[PDB]
């Protein structure tokens, strides 16, 4: 069984630990990847990638919902991603939901997911998740909010970020298209066309995965008749409608 | 390399020297001979003090009232399987109203040794135990070996030089079993048999322990005035 | 094997001396400054960030200053995912003190518990430390204002001003230069200002790198209000100490 | 590169292959041979026994073991750890006939012995086994066997053989399933289960051996796991001096 | 100094010990080959028996997890064993507390987790093997899910496996750029097993007998694998293309 | 006898337009001897208001265990606690000793500062939670309370109707009660402004 | 976690007590001294860092009971671990078996703590050496012992423990007599003191000064005290050198 | 050679851990005893490492029970955790069948808890990490086989000794006990054939602040000698080599 109860995370002699900067090497490999925080909405974007042109990518999920107004996008591992979504969900209705009733601010759920990146430097037999998250969200305290956790396990508020192997050519551009105001549709405008600086595969509305956590829905509540839900703020966008927005670029 | 500092890797020699180096546990004990008949087995046993003022070391150690055994090892490591045979035969004894089997007692024995060879931090027990037991089907005498195989033998001895034991019991063989209700006899050829295993030891009433088991005899272990009749 | 593998990271060198603890305050000197200045009517805590971008919102950041109950905030040194794990735990400590004996938590109190569970690491248990250091300022009736700094090791020690964290050398020795025990507030925001001017590790000592609060007895009904400032009070004051 | 991957089993060499695991195959080789007859009728075992000296007392020592009631299990390698895989099915039987109320199938047995020794080769905290065994037996869904691997590997059979004479043993079953092409009943089986061991004793040739044989059959005893023994044996035995002269 | 042999991170952010076990699943040498039909799905993959006392029947690498999902497996047949057992664990127990038949995608799912969680923890090993989930849900349609030893895991037109598979998949690829719809039509499952073999003939340059092959098909609540002799059947139907 | 008439205990509640008002009696008592004129059974975390009523030793544990668990929201979300919000708090911890439970009765009663209404909720001894947005009374004189307290009021009040209504509602069950009165207090509690006023009231 | 990390020697040691040891001696200095009627535990304090308010910061003497006080050298986080198991079983004593501890129970059960971490694993050895000191209770003789990261403990009549410990007590040796120790409680304390001054030496800040006497008196000597005392040992000094100078010449 | 583990061999095939610990028992101070029909004598060489030194602090004569005594030589922190097992065990046997232990009986005992060493092995629980480096010489008096003297092995083994020593001096010790040892030995002359072959071995002077003597006697039970009595009896051992 079990017979290992000792870290293998462990201090370097110049100091700085030298496992949770290993792991943030493997994030640098993978996809890229970004956030804008707009003033009415956030958007984000990725890049969609497969084994072969065989392997669907309509039936696999680099975007996924956490709760109906807090999404979440990666650039980094895969499997890491999956596990770390599910666990996620768990702790967000077990540790919050159940007890508050309602779902839990942006800053909240963070917070949360900043400790489980925390137990796997610590706690004897694991080594640090190998993706670095963004995780937007809209609660209503914060209004709209952009973090970036990492494997560290430290989060950061952006006003817009990138992460990815076309991180530091990303950002360069983001920061001269990164604007005060910044209005949903110009948001949408400026997040495809950083991608698309970030991209020498195929560009197509299948291959470029988009969802706006932009202004509420009571058409995907599932219901009517109760004012005081209003349905998910959270929306991923069909690969149709993304594709109508890259001729309009 | 780390091969031998570690019980739970194999050798590319397709062994483990773990109970290899256990097996020579028993090489640096001291000698003991086991002879059996079909009426009486013997265990003889030569004790091994340290020096002049020491006492002498007891080789056989009793089990029950019809079984007893004998190491011939490390004596720590036979404490622990000594009560692990006395508790399956108050058990035994217990539960199903059975004089615990002398050849069921040995199948035990093994996964008792095997389970810690498997472990790591474990160890296969360096002690290495000759077995004797009158139950229903006579008397049998076992050899247990630290690898946890045991085998049913006419008689044979573990230890120290114990080679020339099975040479002297290998051609007496033929002459013990057919004494059957004289155990006057059977402890005499042990005596002559575990005589040369010694290098100038000798045999006195402080170096010789016999204990016996019979079909009309209980369990029993001769030392001092009473092994000086068989000198 | 498992055995193996083990790292030993609790044993004692040949020296005397453990690895594990060494590296942990080494590895704070590379997190940001964080300077605590114990006035005689309050305390100034102010802390430069460890990083700074421009894209970065700088205005809901916390790696610095993180309020562990009503009366007692902590300046922050070292990584802060490691800080976020034991500032929960001491929110904690502190929250049941209050519940079981209807008084809020002594300042002595609560610092001796900090050390103890990071102590309990390198003690026992073959894990990693938590390479933290904590300037606590914080009142009670007991003896007033106390300021504290707590190791990754386990031992608090009693200072009037003190500086952990990046040019550590560097501040002390000016602290000990402008010290007078006459200061009030006014004064003690001044000086803490002014030792990070030449502990800046860029260009001006700008608004954008600082966190920065008090803990004062200005503050109404002759009771301590803690006062994390906005980082449009910190731009404010940052003209009044004339730097800027 | 690196250094290792023989110190613990739960590393894999690059190539694709184990360690300890690959190994443990050469533990097995040092045993006695030990064969398996799957007849129409049932299934014959029989191992080679060594006789070191006539210290040992013959005719009182066995390697073929049984579980349940109708299973041999039958083993080559190391023997106290061989003993521990048919203690382990000693366990899973009587727990699965509390449980389901029927005799344990042997497609049920197989499955569940080959989990455990799999399991073993999962952990570094545990060794992996090295002994191979040969097991089967008659239930309700007619004769089978199997041989299982300390690999974790197990597949169908109609004849095996594992330790020194594996090599004489798989060839002369080769012969023995091109002799007879409608088969051939235990009783006859028993015949030819003595002569391929006498012939897989001159690999062996520098040390003497007796003979155990054992069936499981439908029909010569009832689907029920025995020993043969007495006035049948002594005359496979015949048979098999003959064969080899 | 030591990376290659347990499962931390190295210097350049990739376990290499996960690496080897995508070389430990081509050990077998056996090619499959899946493809999606209107309302059936085929799997086909060799099988071969290295001697004459082995009997082929026992001999299988399509092992019936659910009553409507099989999978396919490729590398090693202790991994197999295991990953078989888990699978089909799990599928009983979700039957149990939902009160429905397992979705293929959720097994997909939760097997990549225990995947995954395997290369979380040092002791344990991961399981060096391709597991190939074939359905036809009820819900989703005909569906391929593929797990692999990372804990990754996605949906599939066809896909193939094996160390021959390159020339497979390229094959498979020119049959949908070609037509330009992503699942084979045919509403007989008859013939859906007929591309498929013929697919085979070509890429690995080889014709077949029926004990080279063992075929499993999973139609609308239902999964099971035909006998030697229905598959010589399918082997006529080649001369008649 | 009955776990929650054994000191007593009373907590009125009502709302009125831009205001609410909660209030409660000072009385504990050990079965029929009264002990003291001046236990509270409001209490307050911030700008909301949860007065507790039932068995004397749970009213008190129940307000450390809130005391806890208002200090960590506050401190993560950098806020005071909501009304809405906190009322399923209450739901919670009640509903984790479902069995053997906390004998109380409490309620909660604010105004929201995200939306400007009055709002008020109410619970059993298991806790489910009781929309009004009239007035939830609870206690040893509830039955009293729910006739009188409906009699006189009329839907909205101003916030100075509200503290006659109020007042009266208490009082008049309160001295047709015998574990109820014995000294009152009496809140007003508008958007920012809390006065706690004492009643004089008979003391017999 | 259960691994050995203490593991028997072929050296006939343990290398993580001598190494311990070793810990115990980077620390700063306490010197102990008993009287007739007193005992007196005086500790260095270190005299580098600067801007130390003291009014807060723990002594490096810690009084478990009304009447027994422990201080300690060595590792100074590991320290107030031992304090707290110590402090415990000292109210457990009165709890269950009745009557405060006597000095020689407390020091024996310290040196029960240090020595079951010798023989568990998954924890190594302290690096505290103590001196605890104190007074039985319905008695009046002042009692000393030390106890050592081994979990040995031994009675002395003066002691020393960490820094430059051998010039101490070589010093202690010969400073002392053992039939008759000194007669006053004023006498004690000049003589821990005389010992501060020679390795500690930099100013008065340094010294501390407790002093127990029976029946539970624990009073602890403030600033103005010590510089009283610091001031006769200065002058007696160069007033030695004064006449010894003049019989020089005088030959 | 391989101390990777505490159950590690050895090509020579036996306890390495076990091998070491044998080496820590000559560097205590010599205990010796004398076994005779009178009675049992147990001598220490408690040493004076300082003269600030309280030297009567140190004892490595303790009493068992009123018919029990044990002599440590080795780490006398490791015979506290040993002898406190056997206090337990002798009044244990004393409640559960109320008659005397016996010596070997007691001794037997605590040669199974020094075993015990390990990272998990056997059906029982292994609670140490390092075995114990300490002998006992276990003297007394039980009413099967008279006056007995055994020493206990930090091996688990135990033998019967006549006479024994242990410690730095053992080897040098047990020469002299070979041919003056004998049966005929009176009970004062016992005493005196202690402090001979203490005075020998001795790495001091011969005195009373050094060292200690002890009974068992039937007629008094276990009595450990005052001072005064072991002074007398080192200055009549002066006055029988001056006859000379």
């Amino acid at each position: 069984t079990d017979r290992y109860s000792f870290s293998l995370t462990t201090f370097s002699p110049s100091g700085k630990l030298g496992q949770i900067d290993y792991a943030l090497t493997a994030v640098k490999q993978g996809v890229t990847s970004l956030g804008i925080k707009a003033t009415n909405g956030v958007v984000i974007a990725t890049e969609k990638k497969s084994s072969s042109p065989l392997a669907m990518s309509e039936t696999l999920s680099k975007v996924s919902l956490l709760t109906p107004d807090i999404g979440a996008v990666y650039s980094g591992m895969g499997p890491d991603y999956r596990v770390l979504v599910d666990k996620s969900r768990k702790v967000a209705h077990t540790s919050y939901k159940r007890i508050y009733g309602e779902y839990p601010p942006t800053k909240l759920l963070v917070s949360e997911v900043a400790k489980i990146m925390q137990e796997a430097t610590q706690s004897g037999g694991v080594r640090p998740f190998g993706v670095s998250l963004l995780i937007a969200g809209h609660d209503e305290f914060n209004g709209f909010s952009l973090y970036q956790v990492d494997p560290s396990g430290s989060y950061f508020p952006w006003k817009a970020t990138a992460i990815g192997k076309g991180s530091v050519a990303a950002k360069t551009f983001l920061e001269k298209r990164w604007n005060d105001e910044l209005e949903l549709e110009d948001a949408i405008h400026i997040a495809l066309l950083t991608l698309k600086e970030s991209v020498e595969g195929e560009f197509n509305g299948d291959t470029i995965e988009l969802a706006i956590i932009g202004d509420e829905n009571p058409d995907l509540l599932g219901y009517t008749g109760i004012p005081t839900d209003k349905g998910p703020r959270f929306r991923k966008l069909t690969s149709q409608e993304i594709n109508d927005r890259l001729e309009a670029l | 390399n780390n091969y031998d500092g570690d019980t739970v890797t194999f050798s590319p020699t397709g062994r483990l020297f773990q109970v290899e180096y256990a097996l020579e546990a028993i090489k640096q004990g001291s000698v003991t001979v086991g002879l059996r008949s079909n009426t009486h087995a013997v265990l003889v046993a030569l004790k091994r003090n340290a020096d002049e003022l020491s006492s002498y070391q007891k080789k056989i150690i009793k089990c029950d009232e019809h079984m007893g055994l004998s190491l011939a090892g490390l004596a720590p490591d036979a404490r622990v399987l000594s009560n692990y045979l006395r508790q399956q035969c108050n058990y035994s004894s217990l539960v199903f109203n059975r004089k615990l089997a002398v050849e069921r007692a040995g199948h035990l024995l093994c996964d008792k040794a095997q389970k810690n060879t498997q472990s790591y931090g474990g160890r296969p027990y360096g002690v290495g135990l000759l077995i004797i037991g009158y139950d229903k089907s006579g008397a049998h005498l076992l050899e247990f070996q630290p690898s946890g195989n045991v085998t049913e033998l006419y008689g044979t001895a573990i230890g120290a030089r114990s080679q020339g034991a099975k040479t002297y019991l290998e051609r007496t063989l033929d002459t013990f079993i057919k004494i059957d209700g004289n155990p006057d006899e059977l402890i005499k050829a042990g005596v002559e048999a575990i005589s040369q295993s010694l290098r100038d030891e000798s045999l006195t009433v402080d170096n010789l322990s016999i204990a016996i088991v019979g079909k009309d005899t209980p369990f029993t272990i001769y030392d001092g005035e009473a092994v000086a009749k068989y000198i | 094997g498992s055995r193996r593998y083990d790292s030993r990271t609790t044993i004692f060198s040949p020296e005397g001396r453990l690895y594990q603890v060494e590296y942990a305050l080494e590895s704070i000197s590379h997190a940001g400054t964080a300077i605590g200045i114990m006035a005689s009517d309050g305390i100034v805590l102010a802390a430069e960030r460890k990083v700074t971008s421009t894209l970065l919102e700088q205005d809901t950041s916390t790696e610095k200053l993180y309020k562990l109950n009503d009366k007692i905030a902590v300046a922050v040194a070292g990584l802060t995912a490691d800080a976020e794990i034991l500032i929960n735990t001491a929110r904690i400590h502190a929250q049941n003190y209050l519940k079981t004996y209807n008084e809020d938590i002594p300042v002595e109190i609560l610092v001796r518990r900090l050390s103890d569970i990071k102590q309990g690491y390198t003690q026992h248990g073959g894990l990693r430390p938590f390479g933290v250091s904590f300037i606590y300022a914080g009142y009670d009736d007991r003896y007033g204002y106390q300021l504290y700094t707590s190791n990754p090791s386990g031992n608090y020690t009693g200072w009037k001003a003190i500086s952990v964290g990046a040019n550590t050398s560097a501040a002390q020795t000016l602290l000990q230069m402008d010290y007078k025990d006459d200061m009030k507030v006014d004064d003690a925001i001044e000086l803490a200002l002014k030792t990070l001017s030449k502990t800046t590790d860029s260009s001006a000592l700008t608004y954008d790198r600082l966190e920065f609060a008090t803990i004062r007895k200005g503050a109404n009904d002759g009771e301590v209000y803690q006062k994390i400032f906005k980082p449009q009070e910190i731009k404010d004051i940052l003209v009044k100490t004339g730097i800027t | 590169i690196g250094t290792g991957y023989d110190l613990s089993n739960s590393v894999f060499s690059p190539d694709g292959r184990n360690f300890q695991v690959e190994y443990a195959v050469k533990a097995v080789e040092n045993g006695t041979t030990s064969i398996g007859i799957k007849c129409n009728d049932g299934v014959v075992f029989a191992v080679e026994k060594l006789i070191t000296s006539k210290l040992l007392v013959p005719q009182k020592n066995v390697k073929i073991q049984v579980v349940d009631r109708h299973i041999g299990c039958v083993y080559s390698g190391l023997i106290p750890d061989g003993r521990h895989l048919v203690n382990r099915g000693r366990e899973e039987a009587a727990s699965f006939k509390k449980l389901y109320k029927t005799p344990i199938p042997i497609p049920a047995f197989a499955d569940r012995l080959g989990q455990y020794v799999q399991a073993h080769t999962l952990y570094n905290s545990v060794r992996p086994f090295g002994v191979s065994t040969i097991f089967g037996g008659v239930d309700k869904n007619g004769a089978h066997l199997y041989m299982l691997e300390p690999s974790g590997s197990y597949w169908g059979y109609k004849g095996a053989a594992t330790g020194k004479g594996r090599q004489s043993a798989k060839a002369e079953l080769e012969k023995l399933v091109d002799h007879h092409p409608e088969g051939l009943s235990a009783r006859e089986a028993v015949k030819q289960a003595a002569k391929i061991i006498y012939l897989a004793h001159e690999d062996n040739k520098e040390k003497d051996f007796e003979l155990e044989i054992s069936w499981c059959s439908l029909s010569e005893t009832n689907g029920l796991h025995k020993f043969v023994k007495g006035d049948l044996l002594q005359e496979a035995i015949d048979f098999a001096q003959k064969e080899i002269n | 100094g030591y990376d290659r042999h347990i499962t931390i991170f190295s210097p350049e952010g990739r376990l290499y010990q996960v690496e080897y076990a995508f070389k430990a699943t081509n050990q077998t040498n056996i090619n499959s080959l899946a493809v999606r039909g209107k309302d059936c799905t085929v799997v086909i993959s060799q099988k071969k028996v290295p001697d004459k006392l082995l009997d082929p029947t026992t001999v299988s690498y399509i092992f019936c997890i659910s009553r409507t999902i099989g999978m396919v497996v490729n590398g090693p047949i202790p991994d197999a064993r295991n990953a078989a057992l888990r699978a089909k664990a799990e599928a009983a127990e979700f039957r149990y507390k939902y009160g429905y038949d397992m979705p293929c995608d959720v097994l997909a799912k939760r097997m990549a987790n225990l995947s995954q969680i395997y290369t979380q923890r040092a002791y344990m090993r991961p399981l060096g093997v391709i597991l190939t989930f074939v359905s036809v849900d009820e819900e989703l349609g005909p569906s391929i899910y593929k797990t692999d030893p990372a804990g990754y895991y996605v949906g599939y037109k066809a896909t193939a496996t094996g160390p021959k598979q390159q020339e497979i998949t390229t094959n498979l690829e020119n049959h949908f750029k070609k037509s330009k719809i992503d699942h084979i039509n045919e509403e007989s499952w008859e013939k859906v097993v007929e591309f498929a073999i013929t697919h085979m003939i070509d890429a690995l340059g080889t014709e077949f007998s029926k004990n080279d092959l063992e075929v499993g098909v999973a139609t609308k609540d239902k999964f099971f694998t035909l006998s030697a002799e229905n598959i010589e059947e399918r082997l006529v139907a080649i001369a008649e293309q | 006898s009955d776990p929650s008439s054994i000191n007593g205990g009373i907590v009125v509640a009502m709302t009125g337009k831009d205001c609410v008002a909660i209030a409660c009696d000072l009385r504990l008592g050990s079965q029929s001897l009264g002990v003291s004129n001046k236990f509270e059974k409001i209490f307050h975390y911030g700008h909301v208001f949860l007065g507790i009523t039932g068995l004397a030793t749970d009213v008190t544990t129940l307000n450390e265990m809130f005391r806890y668990k208002t200090n960590l929201y506050k401190l993560k979300e950098e806020r005071a606690i909501e009304p809405e919000t906190f009322t399923q708090l209450v739901s919670s911890s009640l509903y984790e000793r479902r069995f053997g439970p906390y004998f109380v009765g409490p309620v909660v009663a604010g105004i929201n500062s995200k939306s400007g209404k009055p709002f008020i909720a109410g619970f059993d001894l298991i806790g489910c939670i009781d929309e009004a947005k009239d007035f939830i009374v609870s206690g040893t004189a509830s039955d009293q309370l729910f006739g009188m307290c409906e009699s006189l009021y009329e839907p909205n009040l101003e916030p100075e109707d509200l503290f006659e209504t109020i007042s009266q509602a208490l009082l008049n069950a309160a001295d047709r009660d015998a574990l109820s009165g014995w000294g009152a207090v009496v809140y007003i509690i508008k958007k920012d402004e809390v006065v706690k006023r004492y009643l004089k009231m008979r003391q017999d | 976690y259960d691994r050995a990390l203490s593991i028997f020697s072929p050296d006939g040691h343990i290398f993580q007590v001598e190494y311990a040891l070793e810990a115990v001696k980077r620390g700063t200095c306490a010197v102990g001294v008993k009287g007739k009627n007193c005992v007196v535990l005086g500790c260095e304090r270190r005299s580098t860092l600067k801007l130390q308010d003291t009014r807060i910061t723990p002594s490096k003497v810690s009084k478990i009971d009304s009447h027994v006080v422990l201080s300690f050298s060595g590792l100074n986080a590991d320290s107030r671990i031992l304090i707290e198991k110590a402090r415990v079983e000292a109210q457990s004593h009165r709890l269950t078996l009745e009557d405060p501890v006597t000095v020689e129970y407390l020091t024996r059960y310290v040196a029960g703590v240090q020595q079951r971490y010798t023989q568990s694993g998954g924890v190594r050895p302290f690096g505290v050496s103590t001196l605890i000191a104190g007074f039985d209770p319905r008695d009046d003789e002042p009692k000393l012992y030390q106890t050592e990261p081994s979990g040995i403990y031994s009675s002395w009549s003066a002691q020393t423990i960490g820094r430059n410990s051998k010039t101490v007590r070589e010093f202690l040796e010969k400073n002392y007599d053992r039939k008759e120790p000194p007669a006053t409680v004023e006498e004690c304390v000049k003589l821990t003191v005389r010992s501060l001054l020679e390795v500690v030496q930099t100013g008065a800040k340094n010294i501390e000064i407790t002093v127990v006497k029976p029946d539970s008196d624990i009073v602890a000597l403030s600033s103005e005290e010590i510089n009283q005392y610091v001031t006769q040992i200065e002058q007696e000094k160069q007033e030695q050198q004064e006449q010894d100078k003049k019989k020089k010449s005088n030959h | 050679e391989y101390d990777r583990g505490v159950s590690t061999f050895s090509p020579e095939g036996r306890l390495f851990q076990v091998e070491y610990s044998l080496e820590a028992i000559k560097l205590g101070s010599t205990a010796i005893g004398i076994a005779t029909k009178e009675g049992v004598v147990l001598g220490v060489e408690k040493r004076a490492t300082s003269p600030l030194l309280e030297s009567d602090s140190i004892e490595k004569i303790v009493e068992i029970d009123r018919h029990i005594g044990c002599a440590m030589s080795g780490l006398t922190a490791d015979a506290r955790s040993m002898i406190e097992h056997a206090r337990t065990a002798a009044v244990t046997h004393n409640l559960y069948y109320d008659e005397d232990i016996n010596v070997e009986s007691l001794t037997q005992s605590v040669c199974d808890l020094a075993l015990r060493f390990g990272e998990g092995a056997s059906g029982e629980e292994r609670l140490m990490s390092r075995p114990f480096g300490v002998a006992l010489l276990i003297a007394g008096h039980d009413a099967d086989d008279g006056y007995q003297l055994f020493h206990a092995e930090p091996s688990g083994t135990f033998y019967r000794y006549n006479a024994k020593a242990i410690g730095s001096g053992s080897e040098g010790a047990q020469a002299e006990l070979l041919n003056e040892w004998h049966s005929s030995l009176t009970l004062k002359e016992a005493e005196l054939l202690v402090l001979k072959i203490l005075k020998q071995v001795m790495e001091e002077k011969l005195d009373e602040n050094n060292a200690q003597l002890s009974c068992i006697t039937k007629q008094d039970g276990f009595k450990i000698y005052d001072n005064e009595k072991t002074a007398e009896l080192i200055k009549e051992l002066k006055e029988k080599e001056a006859a000379e």
